[PDB]
């Protein structure tokens, strides 16, 4: 059945930590909404 | 039934306890989320059953008591934000700038962020506060690492 509860407001944080890389990547996206490494 | 707008957590209190299978967006009364969260099917909000509006199994979108309205993009250029809503913790903005999903039919920005299964439908921020996507669809490279799809869907 499941529920929905409030987690917070959406906005953008002044100094938030940096993370991540930034790669570049060759996908696919099948038919059921899946990607997938080329 | 609610109206607030904001973040949301897709909890489960009958299977496997209330558990978290995902995260959504709530704006101008409509609920935005991913398609494999939900599976497209109804929803609680305490006193108000919210209904599928529109679903695609290939975006991995769907929107309750109305349109999708988020049409905010990335603009190939600036760092973001994942407002990541882990199970069981806090909200927390995480800035990052975005990689490629590189496809046949072009580009679309893809963030190389880590965060456990329930934290799909996670809200992605420009610097003005628009949510230009949701997180949860991607891919896991070689490191075991996760890169997830800006995704997001039309107005």
């Amino acid at each position: 059945d499941m529920y929905i509860e409030r987690a917070g407001d959406i906005t953008w944080e002044k100094d938030a930590e940096v993370t991540g890389n930034s790669p570049r990547l060759d996908v696919a996206l099948d038919e059921s909404g899946d990607f997938s490494l080329v | 039934g609610e109206t607030t707008d904001g973040v949301y957590r897709v909890m489960t209190r009958r299977l496997l306890g209330s558990t978290q299978v995902g995260v959504g967006v709530m704006q101008e009364g409509v609920f935005h989320t991913m398609w494999h969260v939900t599976k497209g099917a109804a929803l609680r909000s305490g006193e108000g059953r919210l209904d599928p509006y529109w679903g695609d199994v290939k975006q991995d979108l769907v929107s309750y008591c109305g349109p999708w309205k988020l049409d905010a993009a990335w603009d190939g250029l600036s760092e973001v934000q994942l407002l990541a809503v882990p199970p069981g913790e806090r909200a927390k903005n995480i800035q990052t700038l975005p990689g490629i999903f590189k496809t046949k039919d072009g580009d679309i920005g893809a963030v190389a962020l880590d965060y456990p299964a329930g934290t799909s439908g996670s809200p992605i921020l420009d610097k003005c506060g628009r949510v230009i996507g949701l997180y949860g669809n991607g891919v896991v490279i070689k490191n075991g690492s996760y890169v997830s799809a800006i995704t997001q869907g039309k107005r």
